[PDB]
RNA sequence: CGACUCUUAGCGGUGGAUCACUCGGCUCGUGCGUCGAUGAAGAACGCAGCUAGCUGCGAGAAUUAAUGUGAAUUGCAGGUUGAUCAUCGACACUUCGAACGCACUUGCGGCCCCGGGUUCCUCCCGGGGCUACGCCUGUCUGAGCGUCGCU
RNA sequence: CCAAGCGUUGGAUUGUUCACCCACUAAUAGGGAACGUGAGCUGGGUUUAGACCGUCGUGAGACAGGUUAGUUUUACCCUACU
RNA sequence: GGUAACGCGACCGAUCCCGGAGAAGCCGGCGGGAGCCCCGGGGAGAGUUCUCUUUUCUUUGUGAAGGGCAGGGCGCCCUGGAAUGGGUUCGCCCCGAGAGAGGGGCCCGUGCCUUGGAAAGCGUCGCGGUUCCGGCGGCGUCCGGUGAGCUCUCGCUGGCCCUUGAAAAUCCGGGGGAGAGGGUGUAAAUCUCGCGCCGGGCCGUACCCAUAUCCGCAGCAGGUCUCCAAGGUGAACAGCCUCUGGCAUGUUGGAACAAUGUAGGUAAGGGAAGUCGGCAAGCCGGAUCCGUAACUUCGGGAUAAGGAUUGGCUCUAAGGGCUGGCAGCCGACUUAGAACUGGUGCGGACCAGGGGAAUCCGACUGUUUAAUUAAAACAAAGCAUCGCGAAGGCCCGCGGCGGGUGUUGACGCGAUGUGAUUUCUGCCCAGUGCUCUGAAUGUCAAAGUGAAGAAAUUCAAUGAAGCGCGGGUAAACGGCGGGAGUAACUAUGACUCUCUUAAGGUAGCCAAAUGCCUCGUCAUCUAAUUAGUGACGCGCAUGAAUGGAUGAACGAGAUUCCCACUGUCCCUACCUACUAUCCAGCGAAACCACAGCCAAGGGAACGGGCUUGGCGGAAUCAGCGGGGAAAGAAGACCCUGUUGAGCUUGACU
RNA sequence: GCCGCCGCAGGUGCAGAUCUUGGUGGUAGUAGCAAAUAUUCAAACGAGAACUUUGAAGGCCGAAGUGGAGAAGGGUUCCAUGUGAACAGCAGUUGAACAUGGGUCAGUCGGUCCUGAGAGAUGGGCGAGCGCCGUUCCGAAGGGACGGGCGAUGGCCUCCGUU
RNA sequence: GUUAGGACCCGAAAGAUGGUGAACUAUGCCUGGGCAGGGCGAAGCCAGAGGAAACUCUGGUGGAGGUCCGUAGCGGUCCUGACGUGCGAAUCGGUCGUCCGACCUGGGUAUAGGGGCGAAAGACUAAUCGAACCAUCUAGUAGCUGGUUCCCUCCAAAGUUUCC
RNA sequence: AAAUACCGGCACGAGACCGAUAGUCAACAAGUACCGUAAGGGAAAGUUGAAAAGAACUUUGAAGAGAGAGUUCAAGAGGGCG
RNA sequence: CGCGACCUCAGAUCAGACGUGGCGACCCGCUGAAUUUAAGCAUAUUAGUCAGCGGAGGAAAAGAAACUAACCAGGAUUCCCU
């Protein structure tokens, strides 16, 4: 009875969707996210769990701000000024 | 029971039951208010009443709560303050009122509200006074005389819902729903009916306790469970 | 004689070692040492004539200008007054996210100004602009039987 | 003495190995075979975890002192035998 | 407007205040109105006709919203004052605080009529455009009657509680009278009367809902919340058959009918002789009519036990309503009795208790080891101790004007002790626990106080609680003795002394669920009894809320014996269903040094291979369960390890 | 693409570790496709019929249903046109597979809108710290209205929203 | 050649921080749903008779209760039956216990690991419980098991002595 | 201020190293397929040829499977093909 | 009663400027283990190390002495050899 009868009794769901990490594991009766920590003003991660971290940072993503800083750095952040015509 | 599972139930329960607040009136002179609806409340086998108090600073009607002194009736008048009559269910300061005469939902700090003798069937008879000092003595229901402030207050009479130790209870369910109306604390299992983790008292073979079950006032919790503070102990003759 | 049983060889099956290749890793060194309310990192949904995945990009959606390069792209069809390709300096970037009117159900509001119902005339359907905490400089409106003042 | 050719049984109380009584009888001799024999059975006894006493210990606990309830897995390969 | 309950189309007006509604438990009884089922007649189409049958089946209709009437209910108002008490329900229950009689009024009116609405819908009969019709025409879509039937609703009335059975958004009605509207005009404010014109954005909306779309690694005998529910026999949503709608037997076909199995039956004569044990099987079963013991807490026991009646058809007798001690007509069930009658057959299948006389355990109902223990364990009402008057007891917390008991207050919150009722509950404070007294007073740390000394250091008096000294306590934990002597036969010991502790076992009760010796011994049940029950107490180690002795009811609890009935046995037979077997198609596992006929001998002392003998003849189909010290899991028992964890106190910190 | 001689250097030689990973045997065409009664005769599609499709027979569920419709959960599995490889433990013309192409329209039916047990900001307080405790308790917590009056709009500032 | 180091390779039962779970079950709260047909006949009431008074007999009516038989539902006794490379990592069958009450179930909610909950078996806490699961400290330590890869040439032992 | 530190970032240059069971978990649509309610756990998988010249026409078959033609230095390289 | 100055304290969508969050390899401030060594183990060891929380920069932190000496005196801080 303890094994595959009661494995018969699901019908709804703990977590589900996120909406900052965007994964489903956001606990709905007591409202943060397992991942993440949503209402938390800052995040959570840890030191104990090195691939845990490294799924997730910056190189990870777009970096869509980013990739067009580290282009615009090496001549000297030049603002306002344009090529010379024809 | 510190909390959780065990907080007592509070739904279907009819008020929290007090005095008037105090006044100018209560305290110069005289008010008076009429009654309204005796009332029963859960978690209290004992019943309430309504009294319409004009209020008399705004026109409106305000409306308390006592503890229904019995023979008290509906549409009957309760008149009170410093000087109000003495007959039943008519408030006024143990300062005034004489020796010999009984009362119900007693106060013991000048303005509190009134925290003695409100369950059934229970009295704080006044004995003596000494009015420099302005002190007064009440027999409370423990055998027991507190010395007390003389201007503080009580209705006449003895608690209604008088009498309710007597029946015998017959069947188990009948607990159940006495205590299924006030707090998660019955079908009562014993502390030698435990494993060694589970009660002290409980372990081994037989069905035995092994230690006395008298201790100190000066445990700790874990053990201080049994007999605390015991000044004697079995079958208790004489007085 | 024949089947079957065992050995060895020839040729075939089954399987993917060994060898030979390498636009990938590992280690050492040098040099620079740059995120964010002017909305990050991270998420979500969208974008091709034929298109699902990796890629790249945002309702201007495999990208628009400009400076340079000078005749492609290509898997099939159609389309030199600058193709295609690198540079990136002008222009632009959906919804969430510290995330900001209130709230997480994509739900209810308040303040002004604009085009339509008009002939502001409130209500009505569209379009735009403000509406989070904390804190410093100073400006405005005030409270105090706090401390004094003069009629 | 030769002789182990042919047999050597039915019941009550008991988990019995042992014991003791009824009745019939030619007679109700004794033993081995991994103290013959659980992928032949039965689990009634001992010898897990629940429970109750009767001695011991302040106690968690203990008893050749007694009790109640407690899941017996596989064969289609070799041999053997039919 | 009306005596009035209250009625008519509107019928002005603020802050404030008062109440209504939203807003309520569960169980019984009775009545109103729809659906559905039945019963006699009319239409239309079917089916059957060898013989009979005015026959058997199908089908026969009106939404919301508005007006009009039935049907139901009133704790609504008037005249009027009633014992010779009256009215009245299945039950109740009502009344000089105003009944009977008479006359009125308000709310629901899901029923019938009306407009809707016959113009659509259904049934049949006939004609067009082959198409591409919401084609076109006709008849019909009636009238009667019953009810403790079933389903939903609507009301009225009673029972139960140490159980009194949600909140608020939203919306109305009142008291009050702040005010407002204009001078007999065209009139004014003002309307919760009828007509009319503009408008309602956003997200979800397919399908399965399961012996096939969800969880269980799969189209998995598991598991997962509701709604509607026809005929026949019955007490019946039971069991069996049938309509409406559904289905292709649940991942296969074909042939045989062997031994083993798995699930069904039957057995001559005996009847537990089988076994640890009546395990399994069988016997009894429905309703009507008689009849019923011990014992009892009088309520039970109790379907005790033990008997008889029961089909079919032909009759008789009682039990109602409506129209005007009698006449007419309208009618749905039951209940009693008599007769004729069959091969003694009738609860004909289906449904459906075996009974009796005792011992212990636990009062009863209730809970409990999911996946080896349902019990004698847990809980329980009843009994008894214990702490506590809030600056409080008990308790949580790393912390704060922290929190729980508590919206409470001694018939109250918290902590233990046994276990319903009846009868009872004796002795022990030396021991430990717990408690109450205090300067009657020996131990006492921090800090000080003082003198000696140049200071670094030492001595002296003072000295909390707790410990010592002295009271309270067994329904606080338990504990509750040893030996010699004595009666005119002998045993026997009423009596007498003597050592000891805190007393030294008082009521009762026994070879027990508890007694080693033990299968204790007299009596009872059997042909025979380590068994069961009735006494005897010497009791290794029985004994009184650490409970003692007893007892009606009760039990999937432990134990004995008698009447019933049986393939459990003497002793096994035969039948049926499905496999097994043989064929086509599909087609996995555990395990495997190398392998596989025996004697005896030695050998790490029980060899398939070695040594000495016996011997050895392809390839295989069905069975069997001797052997492979068979497979299955780095023995769970024991011992070691300077390896651990769960529990407990006088081990150490 | 590679090797000999003299010298250097090391992640340098396998039968085994119930060793790691991959592949293959014997057993074996064997165990086996056995729970809840049951099928048969004709036709028509086709290269192939014990199983699909129509028609006729005999049967089961039997209204507490193998009937008719929903909520969780699934996420297109719904519906027609085709295909015969693989899969659906024999077979397939079939399928909930595969491939292409369609399909979910609302003021009046839900969510929204109010509270329930309960969740939780600010004031305060605790805290080395991200933070925690607390919810009416150490708070100057109401940004609204009919009128009395000053001075400014709009349409003939006539009369009223609007400050 | 001895040693400190992951130190010839492979192996514990433990211990230590920081974190995720009440979608099964354990219990307290809010809010909806559910329960054939029969038996026994407690109070309260209607006459019918007996007696000087109390009060008592005979016949009806009525509908109680952790009351009985027994269906749906919830449970899980015996067969020590089937299945035991199963249909199932706990099913299925005949027989069984309860069935108007401490009943039986859906949704929302509170309790978190020396911690919760327990009518109390060391039960239950997502197939795990006499201390759940995920990552790290970590290659944790082992007087004890198992293994330890090319040839020929030459020499070839010890199980005894003191101290642990 | 400098002389110091730099297994994250932006570009670069080397190697007495490893060569697809190695070397990073990742030579390829990898932090990707898939598992867990969630924290988290996490692979396998490189090679036709110089060039597609990737086998017109015939023939058996319903279809896969075949027989002969043919390209190449070779199909004894036939689309998971040294 | 009014009028005015100061002091201490409200409110604003008043005018203009600042903070939050990220990455974390090296730097600064906290808090903080047990495996394991001692052939047992409690002080010691591991180690002010692992995990936890906080703040930065192109480097951080330190820094011109209430400094070392005992000499015939050296003269901020960091870093290497000793």
């Amino acid at each position: 009875t303890k094994g595959t009868s009661s494995f018969g009794k699901r019908r709804n769901k703990t977590h589900t969707l996120c909406r900052r990490c965007g994964s489903k594991a956001y606990h709905l009766q007591k409202s943060t996210c397992g991942k993440c920590g949503y209402p938390a003003k800052r995040k959570r991660k840890y030191n104990w769990s090195a691939k845990a971290k490294r799924r997730n940072t910056t190189g990870t993503g777009r970096m869509r701000h980013l990739k067009i800083v580290y282009r615009r750095f090496r001549h000297g952040f030049r603002e306002g000024t344009t090529p010379k015509p024809k | 029971g510190a909390g959780s599972v065990f907080r007592a139930h509070v739904k279907h329960r009819k008020g929290a039951a007090r005095l008037r607040a105090v006044d100018f009136a209560e305290r110069h002179g005289y008010i008076k208010g009429i009654v309204k609806d005796i009332i029963h409340d859960p978690g209290r086998g004992a019943p309430l009443a309504k009294v319409v108090f004009r209020d008399p600073y705004r026109f409106k009607k305000r409306t308390e709560l006592f503890i229904a002194a019995e023979g008290i009736h509906t549409g009957q008048f309760v008149y009170c303050g410093k000087k109000a009559q003495l007959n039943i269910g008519n408030v006024l300061p143990v300062g005034t009122m004489p020796e010999g005469t009984i009362v119900c939902c007693l106060e013991e700090k000048p303005g509190d509200r009134g925290k003695l003798a409100r369950a059934s069937g229970n009295y704080a008879t006044v004995i003596s006074h000494n009015p420099e000092t302005k002190k007064t003595r009440v027999k409370l229901p423990s055998g027991s005389k507190k010395v007390i402030s003389s201007a503080n207050r009580a209705v006449v009479g003895v608690v209604a819902g008088g009498g309710r130790i007597d029946k015998p209870i017959l069947k188990a369910g009948r607990a159940y729903h006495k205590y299924k109306a006030k707090r998660n604390c019955w079908p009562r299992v014993r502390g030698v009916a435990m494993n060694p983790v589970e009660h002290p008292f409980g372990g081994g073979n037989h069905q035995h306790i092994g230690k006395p079950s008298t201790i100190r006032r000066d445990a700790p919790a874990g053990r201080k469970v049994g007999l605390i503070a015991a000044r004697r102990t079995g079958r208790l003759r004489g007085t």
